[PDB]
């Protein structure tokens, strides 16, 4: 998994 | 056994040490350690690649003054650095304002004397050993088809864990864990489209693991089966979420019902207790004392005893997730949710996947979910989707690059049917799910 | 690297020649490199809910990882401590990852100067604590201020002060000291028994100090109270978005996000070492419009992306990865430069000692074109413009990204009107990269809010763009 967020 | 044992007296001192700094300055405290170590290994092309040897430790403290609280932690369990940590959180406590609703939990509910549930399964298993394990399961999957082309390998981890919890109305307990995992993961081509997908078999004991040749042999028929997908054209139609994704649809309802959630009324279940949220024959069942179970506890993390709870019950919302806190925010009492959910089963209602398929006629399938995209305060839901489009009951073609759209109250309420192709390896268990229609974007 | 040498290594009863002999229990095997990185970290929070200070914590972490490489492979073993042993148990361990023996000619260590990129003063320790918690009192005093349908607020101040130390067996021997600060602001408004919820924040590597600093003639942390009361009510009265494939203009800095997932990650070179990713091989080629040009910018005074040296030692590095349309090259690490026949660009990165390094983002962003924002919205007849996203998620393999907006708007014949809610936009990554029409004179990067995930890894980044259109995008509402 590559995720990004704040 | 020897190497567990000796660190688990370690622990249990530590904890000890911590409470008795913090006793003389303090109304209460609550003190958490544990200990992870393991090996995790990969291959590519059956060939090692990492050895990765892991071992972790960890203290933490929260205590209480004048309904005041303050929090410190520290991977080095010195009892110079203990000191330093206690410390610490009592002079955050100082400068903190008071909060009734804060506080260690109430001795009436804690597991002064927990029981076994038999978590701890070690093996020797050394890094050669581990390696042709993963070795094994990664060609299997690259032997499968001519079509495979690339690798994202095979992998092996094996680990066992000791946690104490302790607070000051008297409670010390712990217990060991073990977890145990094999996995492979492959890549496809056909015509300049490449694509990629895994299997994997997860468990307690090592005699609980599928074979490394299952594990490629479903890798291969799982990443085959994506090949060449169309991007649908904008539309309405039923949707079946298939067992491994239908977990993750019942899962969002944790964060809908917990009491951290309801008491700063943020969640779109707030007037919903006592009413019927689900199907009339739909039974979530919680079991945190199964034996091995991948969920099972015998208390939460703030010590508070775990219990057999019926969550919906006749489709019925019977009950909110509460810790000490929001239940006092609420002026209730903690259900031992502390750290999460415990082992959710919901039963079939009789059809396989394929008499599923042949139920719905016409319709999509989705198998792989990706991003954010669930409002917690209003039930929005929009996901990106991949899986396949089903007509005449039979699966035509893989389907990618499109998105589902609905409310997740809408989406609950109005479940046709749940499957027996139970999904096993997760904390919620189910079969897939049927809903009656959502909004496809696509083309 | 005097300072930290004598805080991680003197003080743990360590000295230069300790180094000498660990990699050389390392060397003695047929490696290709071996590294000892050190580090110690503070972390300290704070939380302000239902008007009052609720909650602090003060966490403490210290340890030393070792590895040993030879082409494709590693080995690796860590210890949650600093001293000789720790390091004597984890390199004969890691060292295992080959039996045949080696020549044991390492290099020898040797440091060289760096720019530097931030203050080497701990931020936990330069602000006084009663100042710190007033800046919490004020958020929250504006923001319920700011409208009466503002009934809770959330603010949080989170600070990390960090030392590492890094000698390797090809001679580097380099520190840095690495200061982070973050403010967070979240409300919830209600209106007959309507609710939503709002988010503002932002930081860097510095001290607390720039919460209270100017922003366009307001104290910044009052500029963001009322911003999160903004994005509260714009959510409140938003209706459902369209679905479909339409045009969506995206705004400056945050939504740069989407840059980050469709080519970014694409750019990272274990990936196209593998030849896994979809831009593997295509060094040369049109993968983007020809107005498109995008970087990953390691040199950035202050701010949270940036690296003064990784976590290998190379200090960070301004690289144009796409030039004019044209694929220019990939962000490396030292395993993979190696192995694809390149060199370091400053992008090796790991969470902690405690995890390998691999090719990771740090300030990536589009740079400016000539469009003005107003000539972009009034080229649209029907779509979305989107000031504002959230988080999202891609797969690098079969090129699909996916991200969700935090404010949106449709546009109608040329005119931003009415406010949507939030819908995950999906898409092709060279797809979406090719559909770019016009680049906006009008670049930013984010506040200082960027979390990265990559193999169970979070880090510190940055993202930025100006205001762009993409003519074609699938948006997943429900009208
Ligand atoms: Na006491
Ligand atoms: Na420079
Ligand atoms: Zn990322």
């Amino acid at each position: 998994v590559l995720e990004d967020r704040i | 056994i020897s190497q567990v044992e000796a660190q688990r007296k370690i622990l249990e001192e530590a904890v000890s040490t911590a409470l008795e700094l913090a006793s003389g300055k303090s109304d209460g405290a609550e003190v958490a350690v544990s200990k992870t170590t393991g090996i995790s290994v990969s291959t590519r092309y059956g060939e090692v690649e990492n050895v990765e040897f892991n071992s972790d430790g960890a203290l933490g403290i929260t205590v209480y003054h004048q309904n005041r609280k303050g929090s410190a932690s520290s991977t080095d369990l010195s009892p110079q650095a203990i000191a330093r940590t206690v410390q610490a959180a009592l002079d955050i406590a100082r400068y903190t304002s008071p909060d009734p609703c804060a506080g260690v939990a109430d001795k009436e509910l804690l597991a002064f004397d927990a029981p076994d549930l038999d978590l701890f399964h070690p093996a020797e298993v050394s890094p050669d050993e581990a390696i042709e394990l993963a070795a094994r399961a990664e060609q299997a999957a690259l032997q499968a088809d001519k079509r495979i082309t690339n690798t994202e390998g095979g992998s092996f981890n094996s680990h066992y864990g000791v946690k104490v919890f302790g607070n000051s109305h008297g409670m010390l307990q712990g217990y060991c864990s073990t977890r145990h995992s094999l996995s492979s993961c492959v890549i496809a081509e056909e015509n300049g489209d490449m694509e990629r997908d895994y299997a994997y078999t997860i468990g307690r004991a090592m005699s609980d693991l599928q074979t490394p040749e299952w594990v490629g042999a479903d890798c291969a028929r799982r990443t085959l089966s994506r090949l060449s997908p169309r991007k649908l054209s904008t539309m309405k139609a039923p949707v079946i979420f298939a067992n491994e994704v239908a977990t993750g649809l019942f899962g969002h309802l944790v964060g809908a019902i917990a009491g951290g959630s309801v008491y700063r009324k943020s969640t779109f279940l707030l007037d919903s207790l006592g009413k019927q949220i689900l199907p009339d024959w739909l039974t979530i069942e919680e079991h945190p004392h199964l034996l091995k179970g991948l969920a099972s506890t015998p208390f939460d993390s703030e010590g508070v005893r775990t219990e057999r709870r019926d969550i919906i019950k006749d489709g019925i919302l019977t009950q909110w997730l509460l810790t000490s806190y929001s239940a006092r925010k609420l002026g209730l009492k903690s259900t031992g949710h502390a750290g999460g959910i415990h082992n959710w089963r919901i039963a079939g209602q009789g059809l396989s996947f394929e008499q599923m398929l042949k139920e719905m006629g016409t319709g999509l399938v989705v198998t792989e979910l990706m991003g954010q995209g669930v409002s917690a305060i209003t039930g929005d839901y929009s996901r990106g989707a991949a899986g396949f489009w089903v007509e005449n009951g039979e699966i035509q073609y893989p389907v990618s690059e499109i998105t589902i759209a609905g409310n997740l109250k809408d989406m609950w309420r109005n479940i046709v049917t749940v499957g027996n192709d139970i999904e096993t390896r997760s904390n919620i268990q189910c079969g897939s799910v049927l809903l009656p229609e959502m909004k496809i974007a696509g083309q | 690297l005097n300072l930290v040498s004598e805080q991680l290594l003197a003080a743990n009863g360590l000295k230069h020649q300790d180094l000498f002999a660990i990699l050389g229990q390392l060397a003695e095997r047929r490696l290709d490199y071996g590294d000892l990185y050190f580090q110690s970290s503070y972390h300290e929070s704070w939380v302000l809910e239902d008007r009052i200070i609720k909650d602090g914590s003060y966490n403490i972490d210290q340890g030393v990882g070792v590895r040993a490489i030879s082409g494709e492979k590693t080995g690796f073993a860590y210890a949650d401590q600093i001293s000789l042993l720790a390091l004597e148990q984890s390199a004969q361990a890691a060292r295992t990852i080959v039996r045949d023996s080696g020549d044991g000619k390492v290099q020898t260590l040797g440091a060289v100067e760096h720019s530097p990129l931030y203050t080497s003063v701990d931020p936990l320790q330069s602000m006084s604590r009663e100042e710190k918690l007033d800046i919490l009192r004020r958020v929250d005093k504006v923001a319920r201020e700011a409208d009466k349908r503002v009934q809770e607020v959330t603010a949080s101040l989170s600070g990390v002060y960090e030392l590492i130390l890094v000698a390797a067996t090809d001679g580097t021997l380099a520190a840095d000291v690495r200061p982070l600060v973050r403010l967070s602001v979240s409300v919830l408004v209600e209106e007959d028994g309507k609710r939503e919820r709002g988010a503002s924040g932002g930081g860097g590597r510095f001290g607390y100090e720039f919460f209270l600093a100017d922003l366009d003639g307001e104290v910044r942390a009052d500029a963001w109270a009322k911003e999160a009361v903004r994005m509260a009510l714009v959510n409140l009265s938003a209706v459902a978005a369209p679905a479909g494939t339409m045009p969506v203009v995206l705004g400056a800095g945050w939504p740069g996000v989407l840059l980050h997932a469709a080519v970014g990650h694409g750019l990272e070179g274990d990936f196209n070492r593998r030849g896994t990713s979809v831009f593997s091989g295509q060094v040369g080629e049109l993968v983007a419009s020809e107005l498109c040009t995008v970087v990953d910018d390691g040199t950035m005074v202050d701010r949270r992306g940036s690296v003064a040296i990784d976590d290998e030692g190379t200090p960070g590095q301004y690289n144009v990865l796409i030039e004019n349309g044209i694929l220019k090259g990939y962000m490396q690490d030292k395993l993979n430069a190696r192995l694809m026949g390149m060199t370091p660009t400053g992008n090796g990165r790991r969470e902690s000692y405690a995890h390998l390094p691999m090719p990771r983002m740090t300030n990536t962003y589009m740079l400016p074109g000539k469009s003005t924002p107003q000539e972009i919205i009034e080229s649209v007849e029907y779509g979305i413009y989107a000031p504002n996203f959230g988080g999202g998620q891609v797969d690098i393999t079969s090129d699909k990204f996916v991200f969700s907006t935090s404010e949106a708007y449709l546009i109608e014949n040329g005119k931003v009107t009415k406010p949507v809610k939030g819908a995950t936009l999906i898409g092709s990554g060279i797809e979406t990269m090719q559909q770019i029409s016009m680049v906006g004179n009008d670049l930013k990067l984010d506040n200082g809010v960027g979390v990265c995930g990559k193999e169970g890894q979070s880090l510190p980044v940055g993202v930025g763009q100006p205001t762009l259109k993409v003519d074609n995008l699938t948006v997943g509402g429900t009208a």
